[PDB]
């Protein structure tokens, strides 16, 4: 509480590239397990279509897979432009 | 009869000459330096999400292109 006190005071007067990066280094470990958007990232990441997708042979009791894919079945992007 | 007629100073004196160190202090504060500093960094951080976001639908909308015409 105190003692702390006097050493960030010392060590902002003698080093303060060292508490300049010692700040950055550790905001940067921590907040991004407190972010909402690190989800939205991956999700972003996971819309990408890289590789072709390969239909699936309609057995018949597919009920939430397309048909075609302007049906309202299947993911969506709409949380995407609206970001 | 002529007067004696020789380099001297003028009448009374020469005017004062300076001769001290004049350093002005001439700046801001260490403060609104550094305020200045991550204001601007939050203006580009906040640019360039909107740019990255709006690239990333971009180039879905480019996959998509080729997913429709690969077969
Ligand atoms: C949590 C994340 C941690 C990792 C992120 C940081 C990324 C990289 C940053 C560190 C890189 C390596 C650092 C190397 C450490 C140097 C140690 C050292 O030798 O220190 C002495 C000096 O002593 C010091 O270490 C300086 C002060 C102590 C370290 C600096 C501060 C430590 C943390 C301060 C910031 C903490 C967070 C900020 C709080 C804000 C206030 C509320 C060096 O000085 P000399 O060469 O001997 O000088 C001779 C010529 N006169």
């Amino acid at each position: 509480a105190g003692r702390i006190a006097s050493f960030l005071k010392n060590a902002w007067a003698k080093e303060p590239v060292l508490v300049a990066s010692f700040a950055i280094g550790g905001l940067a470990i921590i907040l991004p397990s407190l972010s909402p958007y690190t989800n939205y990232a991956i999700r972003i990441n996971r819309a990408t279509p890289y590789n072709y997708p390969v239909p699936l042979r309609d057995d018949g009791n597919m009920p939430d897979v397309p048909s075609h894919p302007q049906d309202p079945q299947g993911p969506s992007l709409e949380w995407l432009k609206n970001l | 009869a002529s007067k004696v007629k020789q380099d001297m100073p003028p009448p009374g004196g020469y005017g004062p000459i300076d001769y001290k160190r004049n350093l002005p202090r001439r700046g801001l504060s260490g403060y609104s330096m550094f305020a200045v500093g991550i204001g601007t960094l939050l203006f580009g951080y906040w640019s360039m999400m909107k740019w990255n976001r709006e690239r990333r639908r971009l180039q879905i909308e480019d996959f998509e292109a080729r997913i429709a015409l690969m077969p």
